């Protein structure tokens, strides 16, 4: 739902994933390079009461 | 080196200067762990500042 | 006697240089705008390609932060043939918000968007200046401010305020990581007005300790010792032959220049013109008016009406003396320049005037008013 939890994804559980291409997961990495924001991050006590 | 009498034996006086110098990049992963920075430039210029 | 400082810079040195046995040298490292670049490519949780991609991309980046070949070039470089150019184009993009912000763009209006796209989104005047950027970031080049308003249906303030915004901002990003120390040189021969005409004399910056070791050899050296006579005695001659016969340039500046040639100053003291294409070659001489090379005398000639011959260097500064002049309301074709230098006796023909205005980097009439 969140650009949060989307961050914490890494590139082969979305590259598994079902219906999602290279396309769209290269289209994914781009939007997010557009904010400076990158797949594999890590985060610690996430959600914070949503 | 100055004295140190209240200390125990386990124990020493850091100035927190120098701990901030000397342990640097474990503070930039521990701000990037817990959200305050997203990039490595973000916890440079915080740790600049000393927030 | 020679002139003494009547200032100085006190040195640096404060100690006694008492220890008698110093290491050898060694150099330190230094981080350029790539060094940086790459240490926070590093540290950027990237894939295999992509930090190969990355560092591609780094190798192409020039000191002013631009990209400086096509993705094509960089797609072709990796040397793998499953990976697309929608890749590059992700991580190019992700590479381009590393600090400073705009670094590695394609052009000058890509980089101006990436600063932009990072202002917070309540700053006032935003999607004006985005608009004009994007759109129409020519006739801001050309000053122009109401074609400009014709097409981005707008009032003066607004677009007042965008073109600010637009001009805080940082044509240069890669700039800010300065690595460089500015260097300088040193003149060689010094050029004094001694009793009204020009007199010429070396730098005592040298060393003249003439010193030999006769505690134990030194034949070998002592040839050398007056290899640097000789040295000296011809690089004195030949600047001593170039202010002589340029008296005129000193005193009233550029416009007065004799056209010679490597040939003349080879007559004048009997050496090649070998020899005088050496020495006159990376060494400077400092005049009341600066620095200048001693290349920088000679030059060629057009032919002159009045049955002489007028220097290349005297004609360029007679066309920006002339240009620096023209009308504001409009400027002066290249036509109108060969007309105004006719009449003065310099016949030249018009091919030529319009390669000295782009030598002298000065914009077409059209562009000047």
């Amino acid at each position: 739902h969140y650009i949060g939890d989307l961050v914490q994804r890494t590139e082969v559980e979305l590259l598994k994933t079902p219906n999602l291409g290279k396309k769209s997961l290269t289209e994914i990495k781009d939007v997010l390079a557009s904010r400076g924001l990158s797949l594999g991050m890590r985060l610690e006590n996430w959600p914070p009461a949503s | 080196i100055t004295v140190g009498p209240y200390l125990r034996l386990h124990q020493c006086g850091l100035p927190k200067k120098m701990a901030l110098e000397l342990f640097k990049p474990f503070i930039y992963g521990k701000l990037e762990l817990r959200g305050l920075a997203t990039t490595i430039k973000a916890a440079k210029k915080m740790v600049e500042r000393e927030e | 006697w020679d002139t003494i400082y009547t200032a100085g810079t006190p040195s640096g040195t404060s100690g006694d240089y008492i220890d008698d046995e110093l290491p050898v040298y060694q150099g330190e490292t230094t981080q350029t705008l790539q060094d940086y670049l790459m240490w926070q490519v590093e540290l950027t949780p990237f894939s295999d390609t992509d930090r190969a991609i990355a560092t591609s991309i780094v190798d192409a980046v020039d000191e002013t932060g631009y990209l400086t070949v096509p993705l094509e070039d960089i797609l072709e470089s990796i040397g793998d043939e499953e990976i697309d150019i929608d890749e590059v184009e992700a991580v190019l993009k992700r590479i381009q918000r590393f600090d400073p912000v705009g670094v590695a763009a394609k052009d000058l209006r890509d980089c101006l968007l990436i600063q932009l796209s990072q202002f917070d989104k309540t700053t006032p005047w935003l999607e004006e200046a985005r608009l004009i950027i994007s759109d129409h970031l020519d006739l801001l080049a050309n000053h122009d401010f109401r074609t400009l308003m014709r097409v981005t249906r707008l009032k003066e303030d607004v677009l007042k305020e965008a073109v600010n915004l637009i001009q805080s901002l940082d044509p240069r990003p890669g700039q800010s990581i300065q690595t460089g120390e500015p260097e300088y040189v040193i003149p060689d021969v010094l050029v004094r007005k001694h009793n009204g005409h020009w007199t010429v004399e070396l730098n005592s910056d040298s060393i003249p300790r003439l010193q030999i070791n006769q505690h134990y050899n030194l034949q070998d050296a002592k040839w050398l010792i007056k290899s640097l006579e000789s040295r000296n005695d011809t690089l004195l001659r030949v600047s001593r032959c170039i202010v002589e016969q340029q008296q005129a340039f000193f005193e009233q500046g550029e416009e007065y220049m004799k056209p010679m040639v490597l040939a003349d100053i080879a007559q004048a003291v009997e050496m090649h013109e070998s020899t005088i294409s050496r020495v006159t070659t990376q060494k400077y001489l400092h005049s009341p008016r600066g620095i200048f090379e001693l290349k920088y005398f000679f030059s060629s000639h057009v032919n002159t009406e009045g049955g002489g011959e007028a220097s290349s260097t005297a004609i360029r500064a007679l066309v920006k003396k002339l240009i620096a002049a023209e009308n504001p309301a409009k400027p002066l074709s290249d036509s109108k320049l060969t007309s105004l230098l006719s009449e003065q006796g310099i016949m030249v023909a018009r091919r030529t005037v319009a390669k000295y205005r782009e030598s002298l980097s000065i914009p077409p009439s059209n562009q000047r008013k």
